[PDB]
RNA sequence: CUCGAUGUCGGCUCGUCGCAUCCUGGGGCUGAAGAAGGUCCCAAGGGUUGGGCUGUUCGCCCAUUAAAGCGGCACGCGAGCUGGGUUCAGAACGUCGUGAGACAGUUCGGUCUCUAUCCGCCACGGGCGCAGGAGGCUUGAGGGGGGCUCUUCCUAGUACGAGAGGACCGGAAGGGACGCACCUCUGGUUUCCCAGCUGUCCCUCCAGGGGCAUAAGCUGGGUAGCCAUGUGCGGAAGGGAUAACCGCUGAAAGCAUCUAAGCGGGAAGCCCGCCCCAAGAUGAGGCCUCCCACGGCGUCAAGCCGGUAAGGACCCGGGAAGACCACCCGGUGGAUGGGCCGGGGGUGUAAGCGCCGCGAGGCGUUGAGCCGACCGGUCCCAAUCGUCCGAGGUCUUGACC
């Protein structure tokens, strides 16, 4: 993937992966990717996968 | 804390000047080390080096006298570039075993 | 706000024998590297100036 | 010597099938002193220099098969201890030192209102009017990290030599690598 | 994890919305409520009266915690929340349909009736 | 006994007994088949949950559970909190009183004090001892820790059973509270490690910084150690002596009787076993590995001196060793600190120049820069040189060379 979006990443060939409502997700990587994204809108994100 | 710096602060500063002061065990077993350290990076001497060297003593004088006065009399060794040495003494009421430190030389 | 307190006087005998188990030690000292005298084991002075390299006076 | 040991690896998990974390442990053959027996009278330990080097800068199974490489020069690898076994250990504490009624023994402490009160830990109580005194019940801040610790159903897992070094189910070897460790399977009950 | 009264939503449609957590269910001591875990507690509020009715006592399990559970498989997992569903004392769902995903967990546990209904299992 | 004064309700914590035992095992009983109850004898090990409303305990109610025990110790605990409350003056009502005041009727609010001496407890050092002087290793009498449990499965839906049900007996697995230990995985730390920031003073103008803005001014984050929310693990077998309780062999009662004598059965319980000390258990224990008879003095001079690095120490350098102390490793024939150096970890690509846009900025060089303890090299640095103290080998009896 790109820890979902989180281009960025972070914890060993094992790593984990957050989630939310909806049959929606969230794989996962390090304290930069989660609190800013599990609070806002991705398209706005840069830094990582995506304003790449 | 904002202490222990502002310390090797001017410790760092003032020996430089001398290099050798007159502070407790250690008091000096550390301004060694850093200012210590702080040499090595006279040594690598440049731009940055410079720029952070100074960042903490704060003065071209010196800051530049070292890096370049000094830094050379010792471009070779490996660290160490100061032999922290006890005194015999101690300061009254007190009765603190002090000591000395230089660049050793 | 005196909560405890000794009760009963101290007595002179122990008193004293707690101040017992304290007592000094001369200072561990030795002799001169070359400056001949007694010194503060592992130290120049006075005397001294020396240990390997003159960094003193007199 | 009655046993087999030597001191902390460390610790990591990683692999198995479902995955599984343990600790590595460190100790050939720490040669062989005398061995136990108080035949025709009181018979214990000997000393036959034949040691390190420096070691004079200071100068039936388990003890049986000894006799087997403690007479053979000295030494002894270890390793019976193979795949998939209960020996166990007995660490060294930790230099944790003396502390509070806190967490050298579990007990509530300063709770909401006084939970806080620039108050806080310190034990409730000692003993009743009448009863008499004290008792010798009631720990105290009775110090830690220097206990002689261990404990039980110490399984091991595998082992290779490289450097004869063992690996563990399960670490908590007590005291910090590089430390004195030791093993025996006491007592199995997983037997 | 789950208990006094941390709330949590439904997936399920039992008629619910909500619900207090009163006890973690097994036996004595016993403090925390994690999916495939069941919880004894009860409505903080349920839509407009579909057939369970806000404030009614009641009985649901683990799906859904933030409190992050470690697999086995020496891995991790957890959700943006925290809820769960009824049951009928038979480990059994009421609410016909699921929602939000879930995890293995239920299965080893019992329940796969929700196992299957959920839009996704993780 | 106490008024030259023992601070009183409930709560908190920390608990400790006891058994008439609530849960738990073992039993005999039943109007007991099963299963589940009832009855009573034996056993306290361990254990006996969240809330609610009440100053309360008590108590009723809510969801559990095997269980959700009765009571001691001033209905344990104020020199350990609590301090709501009854129980200071206020002041209120109501209430009696000509009134004044008043009330186990009520209602708002109303100063619980830093320095333990002794005994006592928990802990760590100092002696002196254990009669050569010596470092290393073990025994444990005797103490202390810990013992609980639910549920799920086959045996089996077979015994029983009209049926709906549900076994001893025998065996798997999971989980609950609990405790010992431990960082790997997980999560909390991370007072400067790293990064972004607004206000300001110096900095030289720009840039590039600097304190202060607590003690870090603020925010994002962040090893290593500590530490749970998390990791291992534990409460078992089994051996012996019993409760109650069940039997055998058989008197006195030529017939019966567990019975005095003889022999066995039988418990979460005692003893043992499993961990944790531990001979200062003055009965100072064992054992191995070192050290040899030095001086001069009136004597059973078992008294004064050089000693033996056997050996230890002190002083230095260091430790998850640590208040001090004691305890551990090292003391330049060293890697013990720091230093440097590689390595990892951590912060998110720097200072500069460069190239796009009036500017703001961006894109590059550049996963840069900077790096606090984590793994390991190298005598740059600093553990130089030096002291002190330390044995000699007590009396009797005998057993062997």
């Amino acid at each position: 993937r790109e820890c979902d979006y989180c281009g960025t990443d972070i914890e060993p060939g094992t790593g984990t992966m957050f989630v939310h409502k909806d049959g929606a997700t969230t794989h996962f990587c390090s304290s930069k990717c989660e609190n800013n994204a599990d609070l806002r809108e991705a398209r706005n994100l840069e830094w990582t996968d995506t304003a790449r | 804390s904002s202490h222990r710096l502002a310390l090797y602060r001017n410790q760092a500063k003032s020996l430089l000047t001398h290099g050798r002061i007159t502070t407790t065990v250690p008091k000096a077993k550390e301004l060694r080390g850093f200012v210590d350290h702080l040499i090595h990076l006279a040594k690598r001497g440049d731009l940055h080096a410079r720029r952070l060297v100074l960042r903490d003593l704060q003065d071209v004088k010196l800051v530049r006298k070292l890096f370049d006065e000094i830094a050379p009399r010792y471009r070779d060794r490996q660290g160490g570039y100061t032999r922290v040495l006890k005194l015999a003494e101690r300061r009254r009421g007190d009765g603190a075993p002090l000591a000395l430190v230089e660049l050793v030389e | 706000a005196k909560h405890p307190v000794p009760k009963k006087k101290t007595s002179k005998s122990k008193r004293d024998m707690r101040r017992s188990h304290h007592a000094l030690t001369a200072p561990n000292l030795t002799e001169c590297p070359q400056c001949h005298g007694k010194k503060l084991s592992h130290h120049i002075c006075p005397n001294c100036g020396y240990y390997d390299g003159r960094q003193v006076l007199a | 010597v009655q046993g087999f040991a030597g001191y902390k690896a460390g610790m990591t998990p990683r692999e198995g099938m479902e995955t599984v974390p343990v600790t590595v442990i460190e100790t050939p053959p720490m040669r062989a002193v005398a061995l136990r027996a108080y035949e025709q009278r009181p018979l214990t330990e000997v000393w036959t220099d034949e040691f390190h080097s420096e070691l004079d800068r200071t100068l039936s199974d388990r003890l049986d098969h000894a006799l087997d490489i403690v007479e053979d020069g000295g030494e002894h690898a270890m390793n019976i201890f193979r795949a998939g076994e209960y020996a166990d250990v007995a660490g060294v504490t930790k230099g944790k030192g003396t502390q509070g009624p806190v967490k050298r023994w579990g007990v509530q402490k300063r709770k909401g209102k006084h939970a806080r009160q620039g108050w806080r830990r310190r034990i409730g109580n000692l003993g009743p009017w009448n009863p008499s005194r004290v008792r010798s019940t009631v720990p105290q801040q009775g110090q830690t990290g220097y206990h002689q610790r261990t404990e039980l159903n110490k399984r091991l897992i595998d082992i290779g030599e490289g450097g004869p070094y063992t690996l563990v189910k399960g670490s908590v070897p007590g005291p910090d690598k590089r430390l004195v460790p030791f093993f025996r399977a006491v007592r199995p009950n997983d037997q | 994890m789950i208990q006094q009264e941390s709330r949590l939503k439904v997936a399920d449609n039992s008629g619910a919305r909500e619900v207090l957590v009163i006890k973690v269910l097994g036996g004595s001591g016993r403090r925390y409520a994690n999916i495939g875990d069941v919880v004894v507690a009860t409505v903080k509020d349920a839509t407009p009266g579909g057939v369970v009715k806000k404030g009614q006592v009641v009985k649901a399990v683990v799906v859904r915690t933030k409190r992050g559970v470690r697999r086995p498989d020496g891995s991790y997992i957890r959700f943006d929340e925290n809820a769960c569903v009824i049951i009928r004392d038979d480990k059994s769902p009421r609410g016909t349909r699921i929602f939000g995903p879930v995890a293995r967990e239920l299965r080893d546990k019992d329940f796969m009736k929700i196992i299957s209904l959920a839009p996704e299992v993780i």
